[PDB]
């Protein structure tokens, strides 16, 4: 019999080529001789065009491959939770194999347009700049897009351990990234005990092509299993350019026909796929969501390249990250001139909602008033006061390393900024005076913090300025 | 026989091997139904678009779905038409997946329903109407400055949030209650949940009941993404070719239908084409939009928003669908800020239609002296920066006095824009906002405030509001 | 044609006129029926033997001890690219070129030849003449300064440029001017008869324009016109 | 006094305008590179294809 | 036959009889005569469409047959061209050939061939002919797509390689007889059009080739009140002028 | 030259440094082995295994508990393009990069690094 049997033919490159398997399914999971998995992708009238997904040095002509009999999938369950897993669901960490009994499918189809809801609930990354200017909402999937070393992943990260108390869970997916890079990662994850609901998928860039092709769909697939039981996924892919290059690599040496700027055909079809399967569903199937934020790599900050412009027209908004502001000493970058959340801003809570417009307004207006710098004193409207609240402005978005801070403090603090109590305090001393007025809110406002962490609005108006001007009255400039 | 097996699974290609002499027909369509024997297999169902015959009995095919599961020798059933999709009174208030098969919770549609094919040739010459008609939407802005065509093709442009859905909802209105037609939306290749979205609005506006909805969105598969627009369409057709009505037609993304056509021909293997487009672009193209046009009993007209790769309206896909437009309306954030509504840039917008042999002589020279003023004002808004608006002189002064009320004259309550403004809708006859126009251009009005033409509809309810008002 | 010109080369040693229309349409011919030969395709679409080809025709149009041929051709350059491999290989066979500009030709100055793209083998002191090879140098030096000059006088202001800068412009629009000429074959355009202009008139009205003689004339003295005179004749019917 | 006034005023706006009009001819430039750059491009996918098929 | 030799060198003579279209813009400064090949290249809506039919129209005193070759355009459009042909009486002399949109390939590529064809019977009569190609780009895309599914190796901008062929073959059948054939004449007006103007482009370049002058239409003139559009500084007749009454010459 | 310094490590635990003369080389010998096979070109004409190959090249450079290596490598940018594949796919390998300028070479300072394109971790 040669039904559930075959021989290789050709082998190179990853691509191997088997005579028999009669009765193998499209899209199946094979099994060599050495134990490497492989995918029955085409299934030709004499023959079968297996992709393989380990390494190929091992598989010769003649060696027998065995099959499945199931379409590829990966494991789920809780089990997975704290763990960091290749694609195909097998341990890298070490600490013995992970233990689950559930399976769900690579290519799964997306929720359909009745299964869907409106995005309504609010997603706190605990980013100052995030939580004002461009709100995410659960369900969203908001793209995040920069140059090289722009604070990308730091973002990630912050956003990944900023959701401790919240009940969602957090998937990380690496692609393409060094092995160390990962492990660096790993580590501050645990170190501030994001392990404890986060699961790590890695695909390192030493691995086969496909493998890289397929970690984003692992990680969906992951999260779809805790979406539909009425869970909150939040998933973040670390490099769809560098999953678009693996992919452009395999259809090239597929040989099939290139497409615009060398890329395939449905270089678009791929990052629809993977980012349709992210939505917020309706009450009746539960009301779980999934939220993605994919990555791009933008070449000396062009926006105008094609994959970029493939994924903004794909998802519901952009964070831009700018190289200039990040060498100038801005750390977290964002540009909120170029940023964008269509989606958001319904989900943003009613008292950062009373108080963003203004900040939005004065960082806005402090961006071409920047250009008149060569000269000082124009006015004093124009000048004297734009300028030194747009300067304030920057400094309160200003945030540090690893370090998040809640949502009525980021509310409480802009407040502040906007009402005027900044007015009559140095740029230099803003951080420290930030520092200490959260210290002094822990110290007195537990009725404030808890009015807002209770009702979502802002706190009776004379109460909270009582409140600025006595910690104003301790605090020192220096 | 009428019965065939596969041989070939290549991702959405699939090869089906028949018996000699009984070939489908190019475009006929295939059914795969499959139980599981045990447990190393997977039900499967499952639609196929014939597409080429291949010689040796062989036939290769477009699956409409995924092809994962798909075994070597599976039983493939042939149909004998292309696909055929549900037509008439039970398709209204309806949401379909290109397949003719309902997606809402209201059920099935029964197997005594006409069905018609997706695929038909054009309309004949003899067919067509020998004269050019203009389709009365009722909103001043379209009607006076940027006329539609019955049986033309109309390309909608603006950026985010300036009212293109609100626009394109009191379009089905007006013409739902005032021509008697209905409109078929199709989305091609869009958001998901922008597709529900616009459900939950149109249930929310009341449209819902005078429209029927095709979605076949991002995540489907080439195959079917190339043919809801052709399933929209001969829903669509049903309405005008039997009862002679006047039909709308929205195509949400008309690049889209361009881009799965060339996926789906690197797929099929020809040779690519300038940009990597298909060499059969134009083509299909041309098989789309020569079966939107008026007849001698009714006609179709299409609304179609134009996404333009890179902003190059020299690329071939945007190059090959302007060929066919009839007019254009461009959006404009500007005027959405500044509060005019449907905020419709009276100057970017075009038409072929406004010429003096078609619209009328009348019209003409009102419309083309309401731009002229505009061009005037737009001129002189620099020159008021430049000096100060006292330093001009007095007939500059009477033209942007002319100009502040013709603006503002140009906005219009919407029936739909009750549940946000609180205020009833206006369906303004093109003859008298013609006559509206002349009067304010003659300077019967130059005494009214110029708020009180600020969302208005006729002329006489402008001199309601100034005598409310003062 | 070349093999008829060959025999009166050849076997009775006299002088020989060859013109050919169009060369470039003999390669544009071999790319056509070169796919149907079984050949690969090379760079933009044309045949791999594209110089081989070319240079075996190309290489017999010389002159020999027993005759002589000089030869005038003309080369069609497809879609304005003058870096296409057919017009760029066609530049290595050829002692004197002129490079036309449809610049030059939609502006109205007429033979429309590029003064800088054109080059010759025969441009040397010691063939045409100290004084001759001096003048063309510079009407060169200034035609390159005023086209360097084209972004900062787009962008400035003809005001702000100095007044060597100012000079030079002004000499370099007569120059270009004055290169045009009106051609007996072109009266069929226009009712003005066309001129012949010997070498040494040509020298020296150059050299007069270039020394400062005639900046008092108009621009549009200059436009089609044959010798240095005929620009004075028209600026007194312009009343100067 | 005023002169001098003048002339700085006459400076500003010269500068001005120059920047205005050097900003208008390379979005001219820039955008005229961009409209080059995609032949360039679909004439490499064309050899590639090509090269791919004769063989 | 669809394939035809074209006339010899001396089967021809020169063009010395005007072909009076009507038009000012044109007659005035761009004059066209009998056997000539005019090409009239613009952008869309520019009016290209209303100068053929002008010219059409005005042929009912001259002893001329009219023949309007529509490729790739509108059926819709061409309805209304032949209804305004119908109303001015230009349907006594005029054959109109149509391959529209929704036609496959194949037949976009073989409409102009089969004008010719018809327009070759009355020219060798000693009649005179006025040929319209409503779009050559439109045929190069059509034998473009035909060559690409034939698995020819594309050259420049994805045409094959004698789509320069195809265009000279189609247009030099177009010639003024002599007397000892007969002297009817046949004339060619093609159309091209463009993208933004770009005059420089292949089809533009391998289409002016072959004609015996151009007539510009632009866009921004079109657009703000110059409604024939006609642009002196790109217009030129080159075989013109010679067949041009003596008071307009003068 | 990888497999001779990883010994050192590996059976020794010394410390290691291992200087590549060019990557760049390294990129087009490698565009060339795939040209000669006759793979399909990618974007520029490189391999379609530019990225994997660099991936297999680079990742065994880590440190490990028993010894590290440590990489200078040089690379050239052809045309002043950083756009050019081989340095943009080099670029995502590297904790400190440092930039030479022909410019600060003319002025005579050496070693012409650029004090405002050079970053480090
Ligand atoms: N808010 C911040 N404050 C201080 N340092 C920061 C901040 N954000 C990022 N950094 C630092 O800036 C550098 C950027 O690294 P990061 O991994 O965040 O960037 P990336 O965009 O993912 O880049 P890469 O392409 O190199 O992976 C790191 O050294 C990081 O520690
Ligand atoms: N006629 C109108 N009357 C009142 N408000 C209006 C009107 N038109 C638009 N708006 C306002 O503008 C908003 C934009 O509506 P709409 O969804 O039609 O915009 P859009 O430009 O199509 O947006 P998108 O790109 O998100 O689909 C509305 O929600 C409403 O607040
Ligand atoms: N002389 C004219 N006077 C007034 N209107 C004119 C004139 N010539 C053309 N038009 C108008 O120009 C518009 C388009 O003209 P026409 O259809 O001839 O253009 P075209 O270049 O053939 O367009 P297309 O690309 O659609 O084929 C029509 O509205 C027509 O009425
Ligand atoms: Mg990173
Ligand atoms: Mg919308
Ligand atoms: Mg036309």
């Amino acid at each position: 019999q040669v039904s559930d049997v075959g021989t290789v033919i050709q082998v190179g490159d990853g691509i191997a080529r088997a005579h028999g398997l009669d009765n193998v399914m499209s899209g199946e999971l094979v099994e060599f001789a050495n134990g490497v998995m492989g995918m029955a992708l085409n299934l030709e009238e004499n023959n079968v065009g297996i992709v393989i997904l380990g390494p190929y040095t091992g598989i010769k002509e003649g060696d027998e491959v065995r099959r499945t009999g199931r379409i590829m999938e990966v494991p789920v369950g809780e089990a997975l939770i704290g763990r960091v897993v290749n694609p195909l669901g097998q341990p890298v960490d070490g600490l013995g194999p992970v233990e689950t009994t559930e399976t769900r499918p690579i290519e799964s189809p997306a929720p359909g347009v009745m299964d869907r809801r409106s995005v309504h609930e609010p997603l706190q990354t605990g980013i100052k700049a995030i939580d004002a200017l461009v709100p995410i909402g659960r369900g969203q999937r908001e793209l995040i897009i920069g140059d090289r070393q722009t604070g990308k992943t730091s973002v990630a990260i912050d956003t990944i351990i900023n959701q401790k108390d919240q009940n969602m869970i957090s998937i990380y997916v690496a692609i393409g990234q060094k092995e160390s890079t990962v492990r660096t990662v790993v580590e501050t994850l645990r170190k501030h005990g994001a392990l404890d609901y986060t699961i790590v998928v890695t695909a390192s860039a030493s691995q086969p092509a496909p493998l890289l092709f397929l970690a984003p769909y692992a990680g969906v697939a992951m999260g779809e299993y805790f979406m539909y039981k009425g869970k909150h996924v939040l998933v973040v892919y670390d490099d769809l350019s560098k999953q678009a290059a693996a992919y452009r690599e395999l259809s090239l040496l597929l040989r099939r026909p290139p497409g615009r700027e060398a890329y395939p055909g449905d270089i678009f079809y791929l990052h629809s796929r993977l980012l349709e399967r992210a939505a917020k569903l309706s009450d009746a199937k539960g009301g779980g969501s999934l939220t993605a934020l994919p990555f791009v790599e933008t070449q000396a900050g062009d926006i105008s390249a094609y994959i970029p412009t493939n994924v903004i027209s794909i998802t519901d908004g952009q964070i831009f990250l700018q190289s200039d502001l990040f060498f100038s000493g801005v750390r977290p970058a964002i540009n909120a001139g170029l940023s964008v959340s269509r989606v958001g801003g319904a989900a943003q809570i009613k008292a950062m909602k009373k108080v963003a417009g203004t900040l939005r307004l004065d960082l806005a207006a402090y961006r071409e008033l920047e250009a008149f710098a060569q000269f000082g004193s124009d006015l004093d409207k124009a000048t004297q006061a734009k300028l030194a609240r747009g300067a304030r402005t920057v400094e309160v978005l200003k945030q540090d390393l690893h370090q998040p801070i809640p949502v009525e403090k980021q509310v409480l603090i802009i407040y502040a900024l906007t009402r005027g109590f900044l007015d009559d305090i140095p740029v230099e001393d803003v951080r420290r005076f930030e520092k200490e007025f959260y210290l002094f809110l822990d110290q007195n406002g537990q009725h404030l913090l808890e009015h807002i962490r209770t009702t979502k609005d802002l706190p009776n108006e004379d109460d909270l300025n009582k409140a600025i001007e006595a910690f104003k009255k301790t605090f020192v400039v220096s | 026989m009428t019965r065939g097996r596969v041989i070939q699974v290549m991702g959405p290609v699939v090869d089906v091997k028949f018996e000699n002499g009984h070939l489908p027909a190019i475009y006929n369509a295939l059914k795969i139904q499959h139980k599981a024997r045990n447990e190393n297999e997977v039900d499967i169902d499952l639609t196929l678009e014939v597409a080429l015959h291949l010689g040796d009995d062989t036939v290769r095919t477009i699956a409409m779905a995924s092809t994962d599961g798909l075994i070597r020798g599976m039983e493939v059933i042939d149909t004998g038409a292309p696909i055929s999709v549900p037509v008439g009174e039970v398709t209204l208030g309806r949401v379909f997946n290109v397949l003719g098969e309902p997606i809402d919770l209201e059920g099935d549609i029964p197997a005594d329903a006409r069905r018609d094919p997706i695929h038909r040739p054009a309309p004949k010459f003899e067919e067509l109407a020998t004269e050019v008609e203009i389709l009365e939407t009722g909103i001043k802005v379209v009607d006076l400055l940027a006329p539609y065509i019955k049986g033309g093709k109309i390309g909608l442009f603006g950026g985010a949030g300036v009212g293109k859905t609100v626009l394109i909802q009191e379009l089905i209105h007006n013409i739902a209650q005032e021509h008697g037609g209905i409109s078929v939306f199709a989305g091609v290749g869009e958001r998901t949940r922008e597709g529900n979205d616009l459900y939950h609005e149109m249930k929310d506006s009341g449209v819902i009941s005078k429209t029927a909805m095709v979605f076949g969105q991002m995540n489907e598969p080439p195959g079917a993404r190339m043919r809801v627009a052709l399933t929209g369409l001969t829903m669509a057709e049903y309405f005008r070719d039997e009862q002679g009505q006047d039909v709308l037609l929205f195509i949400d993304n008309i690049f889209r239908f361009t881009q799965a056509g060339s996926e789906v021909s690197a797929l099929l293997g020809r040779m690519p084409s300038a940009v990597g487009y298909q060499p059969t672009l134009a083509t299909e193209m041309g098989q789309l939009q020569e079966r939107i046009t008026s007849t001698a009993k009714g006609s179709i007209t299409s609304i179609q928003a134009i996404y333009v790769p890179a902003d190059d309206y020299t690329d071939p896909a945007p190059a090959t669908t302007f060929s066919h437009l009839d007019a254009t309306t461009n959006l404009e954030r500007k005027l959405a800020e500044m509060g005019i509504y449907p905020a419709v840039d009276p100057l970017a917008s075009t038409s072929r239609a406004l010429a003096p042999e078609i619209v009328g002589e009348e019209h003409y020279q009102v419309a083309r002296k309401v731009q002229q003023t505009l061009q005037r004002y737009k001129e002189l808004q620099d020159i008021i920066a430049i000096l100060g608006m006292d330093e001009l002189s007095d007939e500059d002064k009477l033209v942007v006095h002319r100009a502040r009320r013709i603006q503002f004259f140009l906005s219009q309550n919407f029936h739909v824009a009750e549940q946000f403004t609180g205020q009833p809708g206006s369906y303004v006859p093109v003859k008298e906002t013609v006559r509206g126009f002349k009067e304010i251009l003659e300077g019967k009005y130059d005494h009214l405030p110029e708020d009180a033409f600020r969302l208005v509809g006729r002329i006489e309810e402008v001199v309601e509001k100034a005598k409310a008002m003062g | 044609g070349l093999t008829m010109a060959e025999y009166f080369r050849d076997e009775q040693g006299q002088d020989v006129l060859l013109f050919i229309d169009n060369i470039f349409r003999f390669t544009q011919a071999g790319s056509e029926v070169s796919a149907l030969l079984g050949r690969m395709p090379s760079a933009v679409g044309y045949q791999p033997t594209l110089a081989t080809e070319m240079g075996q025709l190309q290489e017999r149009i010389t002159s020999t001890a027993k005759g002589s041929i000089t030869s005038i051709q003309a080369i069609y350059v497809p879609a304005d690219d003058y870096t296409d491999p057919a017009p760029a290989t066609t530049f290595s066979h050829l002692d004197a070129t002129t490079n036309l500009e449809r610049k030059l030709a939609e502006m109205g100055i007429y033979p429309a030849v590029d003064p800088l793209a054109s080059t010759s083998r025969a441009l040397a002191p010691e063939i045409v003449g100290e004084e001759h090879y001096q003048v063309a140098r510079k009407v060169q030096q200034t035609l390159q300064r005023y086209k360097e000059l084209q972004d900062i006088i787009a962008i400035l202001g003809m005001d702000e440029l100095s007044d060597e800068d100012k000079l030079v412009v002004h000499r370099a629009r007569r120059i270009q001017f004055f290169l045009s000429q009106n051609f007996h074959v072109a009266e069929q355009f226009t009712g003005q008869p066309g001129s012949y202009v010997p070498v040494k008139e040509t020298v020296r009205g150059f050299k007069e324009i270039l020394e400062g003689k005639y900046d008092h004339l108009p621009e549009d003295a200059f436009r089609l016109v044959g010798r240095i005179e005929e620009v004075v004749e028209k600026a007194k019917a312009m009343g100067v | 006094l005023d002169a001098k006034a003048s002339e700085h005023a006459a400076r500003m706006t010269a500068m001005k305008n120059a920047t205005d009009n050097a900003n208008e001819l390379i979005r001219t430039l820039t955008l005229s590179y961009n409209r080059a750059r995609q032949a360039a491009i679909t004439q490499e996918i064309t050899e590639i294809v090509a090269g791919a098929n004769a063989l």
